[PDB]
């Protein structure tokens, strides 16, 4: 085909030095970023057809009685959900002479780089939710809970943050932190200016950066957990499960045909005609978070949270909001944006009319507030999917 | 621990990846059409006339046919049986299994595939009378399998196999019909892979080892996985010779004869038919053509090409193929200096003979371990420590020269008054371990008669 | 399970399909016309004068007529026992069945079909006196068939035969007159006329096994069926030599003679009769032609083709064929070779002698198995476990240099005082297992004389 | 679908195709219905009934 091709490896510009006796190691190379979610979530056995997970739900009951009171009747109930694996894939291409030469072990390097790139893509799909295929049931950034660490990490994690977990019965079982959080642990000090998480003449790492326990919970550290203002997670890591069908494949060909363009705009190259060799790499994964609310997102500063409230095209009735457990007036479905802002600032405390923000339209309210917002659509006669979610800034 | 259904899929992928390499070295021994073999001077139609060159075929045959196993030595705990008693000893015990499995047939082929592709495998099993037949039920069933049907991954640190997969195709169907996965704890097989993929038949085994061992053509410790004997060095001369041979074969059609020309009169004055551009020159041998020959006419010819220009280049490349391979100079037909002396044969054979003795050692190291596994599997207990000191015995690869050895051996033994014991006389005369232990019986018959 | 009518029709399909493969190799051994053999310098009306080349027939024959079976070495149980014979002996039973079937003839034919096509099939049955066989009805009827008349389906899983079809044509008629299907536990035969298959006759058998065994020319373990011995290298040099013979034989009919020309004589100066285009010369030796032309007139000639310029290419192709095939130089390259000593013969013969020694193992593995089926059929019981250990024993394929064998063996024996007991003196002299039983008698007869 | 081979579809499809190929050859030979130009005649082409 050509020199310099942006899709395929000829003996291109970038290889030029790598035949001289003057070569060396890359003395500054990074170690590969393996997945963090695969290290903390329990791994489940999964087939290509996906799995069904049952759950009990019926409130089976009994009553106190007197002699000869005719004994009451009760009945159980149970439900299930199913999880289907998605697939992730890529292809890369080089000239047959490039494959015979293997300059600077490029083929070997590429095999490791795609293997790592797939692992980071699975974290980013599970945590931030960057590109998650429709079959992944939820992603960790969707939690309606946040906490600030910066001024004192112990008060942040173990008191303020933990309060908004246990209020909903969600057990705190692990915490996962970004490697960039280290300064606000070293800066966690008492009123005398001594550290909390390290002792004596300060020789060692702080105990969380030895992957030690905090308040009995393990600490997990990694260098790519931060996703913006969010720099870690704490919660019930039993609620997240994942599976891999088979393993990381590597088919190889010199004789198939590749579309370098798009399905709508072909640009076919025969691998045989240009004497090219190509590799096809694929893996299949499934994921489920049983309750997204069971995790608190950890942040430096006292930031607000932003949400979408959707009435699902409802035509009549009323709905209700709640904010850190305080509760709204009863609100008509087709409220104005000013009526919805009024409905929030009417709540008992802290709801200042300069901080509280509403920006949507009737039946589709984008909302921003300092706290955990939640809703109940009891008294709405319509829109059976009427619902609340956090949403990304951009 | 590891998912076996996953590991089967993963190893079929690893196995198919190896075939992409092997298809390139197969093509030199089978002499399929190769891109580099086409004679560039030959026109685009005549490039159908390929010119396959047999150096790789010759060089691998001339090794693989010299090799032959003839027994096992197991140095005993010292006593009345230093090597053997003649029955019920370790040497007989292994040679029984070697005979019963016909490994004299199979392993002769196994060395061929090991030299071509660079490695081949020995798989050791108990026979199952519900599945396999025409084998002695008490002996271990030993098979040798080529890398076109089996793949094994090695722990690079311990240099031992981690796991391996035998993959059988449905012949012309070009699809896997069955696959078998060998683990350290068990074998396991999915008996059908066409139509529906059937459930696994497991079979546990007592070993710590996985029950497969590679023969490898490993020429040098840095070759951590085996390498083809058809070296890049010999491939280049095989392809270079094909180009010269094909350029000659084109030249022998177009150019071996002069092309005759006339520059005088116009075609119509030469009596040429103007529609076809031809005339029937009625050329019986003695006849003289006459021409009016206007404007100072003349006739002339382009030369024939001298085909011996290519013959000089084929002779040069034959001298190279002899030098690289180390075959005797006669096996390439490269020179006519036929070695008509008893000692001159030892000289002409010397490098091929010595190369074969190194392949015997390197494959003998694997055939030891296959018998260590077979004994450990059959007898169940950990092996007697003398099996770690076992040695394979191989037939001398030199051409017999029987009469030269015969006079020498009789001169040394001197009717028993001589330099060496009778038994060493038999060893130097080159009789096998089986012939030695048979021939003892006839000596007792002769001495018993007197 | 499945019906035999489906199996017949579906196997006569696979069998008739297979013939389109085999015909490609038949064309080389039998030296038929081949498209790629035609010489392209030869003009279109002379291309009927084909030239065939004998390398394929020579190389197949030169293997086939070197090998013959001499017996089966079943070892004695509970200690080895040579000289055991008659009703006592498991070996001479098999030799009686070999001899009574004339397998000394039918094997040496069946081997060359296996070298030509890559395979041939052994078949075993009890005879049936309702057919007028003229065979001992106590002996197993053992036969060999070419792949032009028997086809067998094989498990790639385990390398055992599944089922097989034999088909008989009306010989020149080329339409099937009878066919036989071998199932695992019965044999069935149909016959036909008017195209109606008559109802199948049949004969059950007690085996687990189909009563058919493949002789297979395995080159590698990676061959399932085995392949023609007429390798693609030897085909390529066969056709290259055929083209050069045609371009030679063509050139020798047109250009071996110079072509004579006259220019500048008008045809009326020469008296060339205009109706016929040539006046008669006399040419009776010493005559000087005077006949005239203008000042520009002169005589010219085109040279002969130098036929040597093709012959030195044919010499190069013989020196290719003599290397790509195993053959001694003087079979093909009939040029200056000097095999004039008993040691020199062993040198020049070596690569062919050693190829035949490998083929003997490969075919021995099939014959061994066929005799196990014969015993398992005739004697009916499970095979005595000794018969798994046996080998076929084969004739030495080298030239019988008897004077050099005798002087050497006499020095080893030294009139009984020597290194060798009398029996290995026979085996080194190469007397056959069948014959050395007579030398038992004649030696015993001489001991009474002194 | 090739990995899972539901209802052995990739196996059943072979024999149904082989059946269709055999049936096409009868129809081409008996009635000529779609016969290639290389076939010389078909039985429905007879002049007598």
């Amino acid at each position: 085909s050509a020199d310099h091709s942006q899709i395929a490896q000829t003996k291109d510009t970038m290889f030029t030095g790598y035949l001289d006796p003057v070569q060396a190691k890359d003395y500054f190379a990074e170690a590969e970023k393996t997945s963090i979610v695969q290290r903390v979530a329990q791994k489940i056995p999964m087939g290509a057809t996906g799995i069904v997970i049952p759950h009990w739900t019926g409130d089976v009951s009994a009553q106190w009685i007197g002699e000869g009171d005719m004994k009451p009747i009760t009945k159980g109930n149970m439900t299930k959900r199913d999880v289907h694996p998605a697939k992730i894939a890529t292809i890369f291409v080089a000239s047959a002479e490039t494959v015979r030469a293997n300059p600077a072990n490029y083929l070997g390097t590429m095999r490791t780089k795609v293997a790592t790139a797939i692992a980071m893509a699975f974290d980013n799909a599970a945590l931030h939710g960057t590109n998650a295929p429709s079959a992944f049931q939820g992603y960790l950034d969707q939690s309606n809970k946040t906490q600030s660490i910066s001024p004192n990490a112990y008060q942040g994690l173990g008191v303020s943050g933990l309060t908004k977990l246990v209020t909903d019965g969600k057990k705190w079982t692990h915490t996962l932190l970004d490697d960039t959080v280290e300064p606000v642990l070293n800066g966690s000090v008492d009123a005398n200016g001594r550290p909390l998480f390290v002792e004596s003449t300060y020789e060692s790492l702080t105990t969380p950066f030895r992957e030690g326990r905090i308040l009995g919970r393990p600490t997990i550290l990694s260098d790519h957990v931060a996703e913006g203002d969010v720099v870690g997670y704490a919660g019930d890591f039993s609620q997240i499960i994942w599976g891999q069908v088979g393993g990381l494949s590597f088919d190889v060909t010199d004789q198939a045909t590749l579309n370098l363009g798009s399905q709508e705009s072909p640009n076919f190259v025969s691998l045989w005609q240009h004497n090219l060799v190509a590799v096809r790499v694929e893996a299949e994964y499934g994921l489920l978070i049983n309750d997204v609310n069971a995790f608190v997102k950890l942040t430096f500063d006292p930031v607000l949270t932003t949400y979408a409230l959707d009435l699902d095209g409802a035509s009549a009735g009323n709905f209700t909001l709640s904010l850190d457990g305080k509760t709204s007036a009863n609100i008509a479905y087709n409220a104005s944006t000013a009526t919805v802002k009024s409905a929030i600032v009417a709540i008992d405390d802290g709801v200042s009319a300069d901080d509280v923000t509403v920006t949507g339209s009737a039946g589709d309210y984008t909302i921003t507030v300092p706290g955990t917002l939640t809703a109940d659509f009891s008294g709405l006669t319509d829109g059976e999917g009427a619902s609340i979610s956090v949403v990304s800034v951009g | 621990s590891i998912d076996p259904e996953k590991l089967r899929d993963q190893l079929l992928d690893a196995f198919e990846n190896k075939q992409n390499e092997l298809k390139s070295s197969k093509a030199y021994y089978d002499a399929e059409r190769r891109p580099d073999a086409i004679g560039l001077a030959v026109p685009l139609d005549m490039r159908k006339y390929l010119a396959h060159v047999g150096y790789p075929r010759t060089y691998v045959d001339a090794i693989a046919e010299r090799q032959e196993l003839e027994g096992f030595r197991i140095p005993s705990a010292n006593g009345e049986e230093p090597e053997s008693g003649g029955e019920n000893d370790p040497a007989s015990e292994l040679w029984d299994w070697w005979q019963a499995n016909n490994l004299d047939i199979e392993a002769t082929l196994g060395h061929t595939d090991a030299l071509i592709y660079g490695t081949a495998y020995i798989t050791i099993s108990m026979p199952d009378p519900e599945v396999d037949f025409d084998v002695d039920p008490e002996v271990p069933l030993i098979r040798v399998e080529p890398p076109t049907a089996l793949y094994a991954e090695v722990d690079p640190r311990t240099r031992k196999v981690l796991y391996a997969i035998r993959a059988i195709y449905g012949a012309d169907g070009n699809e896997i019909v069955s696959a078998t996965l060998y683990l350290p704890d068990t074998t396991m097989t999915w008996l059908r892979a066409e139509g529906e993929w059937e459930a696994p038949t497991s079979t546990p085994h007592g070993l710590e080892m996985v029950p497969v061992i590679p023969i490898s053509n490993r020429t040098r410790l840095s070759d951590l996985y085996g390498t083809s004997e058809i070296s890049p060095e010999l491939r280049s001369v095989t392809d270079a010779a094909a180009q010269i041979l094909m350029n000659m074969q084109g030249t022998a059609n177009l150019m071996a004869i002069p092309q005759r020309l006339i520059f005088g009169a116009k075609p119509e004055e030469l009596g040429i038919n103007a529609e076809t551009g031809q005339r029937m020159f009625d050329a019986y041998m003695a006849r003289i053509l006459a021409f009016e020959g206007g404007e100072g006419a003349h006739a002339e010819q382009f030369s024939a090409a001298e085909l011996r220009n290519f013959v000089d280049a084929l002779d040069a490349l034959d001298r190279k193929a002899a030098s690289y391979s180390g075959l005797p100079p006669q096996y390439l037909s490269s020179s006519s200096d036929n070695p008509a002396s008893a000692e001159a044969i030892k000289a002409a054979e010397s490098r091929l003979v010595k190369k074969v003795e190194r392949k015997n050692k390197i494959f003998g190291g694997a055939w030891e371990q296959a018998m260590r596994l077979a004994y450990k599997m059959v007898k169940g207990g950990d092996i007697p420590t003398e099996y770690y000191r076992m040695e394979t015995v191989w037939r001398d690869p030199s051409t017999p020269t029987y009469a030269a050895k015969a006079d020498a051996a009789a001169k040394l033994f001197a009717n028993g008054a001589g330099l060496i014991p009778r038994e060493r006389g038999w060893v130097d005369m080159g009789y096998t371990i089986v012939e030695r232990e048979q021939m003892r019986q006839w000596l007792e018959q002769d001495q018993k008669q007197g």
